[PDB]
């Protein structure tokens, strides 16, 4: 009659292997949700390092267009 | 002496000193533990030596001292700039932890100050693009080449 040979092998680790101290932790993080890749041109203008140091400079700067939209209090 | 330019070599030459009271490596220290590693430092300093040290670092007088603090000292020290200043301070308004690099969050501060809101995917691409080491962080020298150089 038929007969078929029988294997299965599944065997699981618990030897423990590639130990060092591993003490660390971060007090914070940012996680935006805002953030997020769907531009091509991957492009940024040299505004953003600007305005940082002309603001703490004290250099004057105008806007307009900074008027019109969400409203604050 | 390479020690003025603070190296790799030399940030963990005096790292280790540290570290060797701060078995965690978190970066933390007691000022109390701050007089034993000057012993490390060097060849037992009169006591108003050390106790300078300890003063200086525990302005804040909470008894501790966080690792970028112990850094400020040193880096003073090597550097003794006092026109660097129009620059330092700049980048001390946003480096509020005082890692000494830049990541996108400390952008997102300054920017929204204005009332303007730069895109998050500009911001993130502004750190590569100033990155010239492909690192991905933007430290103090390459902050300074920004706006003294295209
Ligand atoms: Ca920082
Ligand atoms: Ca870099």
């Amino acid at each position: 009659g038929a007969d078929k040979e029988d294997d299965q092998e599944h065997p699981s680790e618990k030897q423990p292997s590639g130990a060092e101290s591993g003490t660390l932790a971060r007090a914070s993080l940012a996680l935006p949700t805002s953030s997020l890749s769907r531009t091509a041109s991957q492009s940024s203008s040299h505004r953003g390092w600007e305005i940082l140091r002309q603001n703490t400079l004290g250099h004057l700067n105008l806007g307009l267009n900074l008027s019109e939209g969400d409203g604050e209090e | 002496s390479m020690a003025d330019q603070l190296t790799e070599e030399q940030i963990a030459e005096f790292k280790e000193a540290f570290s060797l009271f701060d078995k965690d490596g978190d970066g933390t220290i007691t000022t109390k533990q701050l007089g034993t590693v000057m012993r490390s430092l060097g060849q037992n300093p009169t006591e108003a030596e050390l106790q300078d040290m300890i003063n200086e670092v525990d302005a804040d007088g909470n008894g501790t001292i966080d690792f970028p603090q112990f850094l400020t000292m040193m880096a003073r020290k090597m550097k003794d700039t006092d026109s660097e200043e129009e620059i330092r301070e700049a980048f001390r308004v946003f480096d509020k932890d005082g890692n000494g690099y830049i990541s996108a969050a400390e952008l997102r501060h300054v920017m929204t100050n204005l009332g303007e809101k730069l895109t998050d995917e500009e911001v993130d691409e502004m750190i590569r693009e100033a990155d010239i080491d492909g690192d991905g962080q933007v430290n103090y020298e390459e902050f300074v080449q920004m706006m003294t150089a295209k």
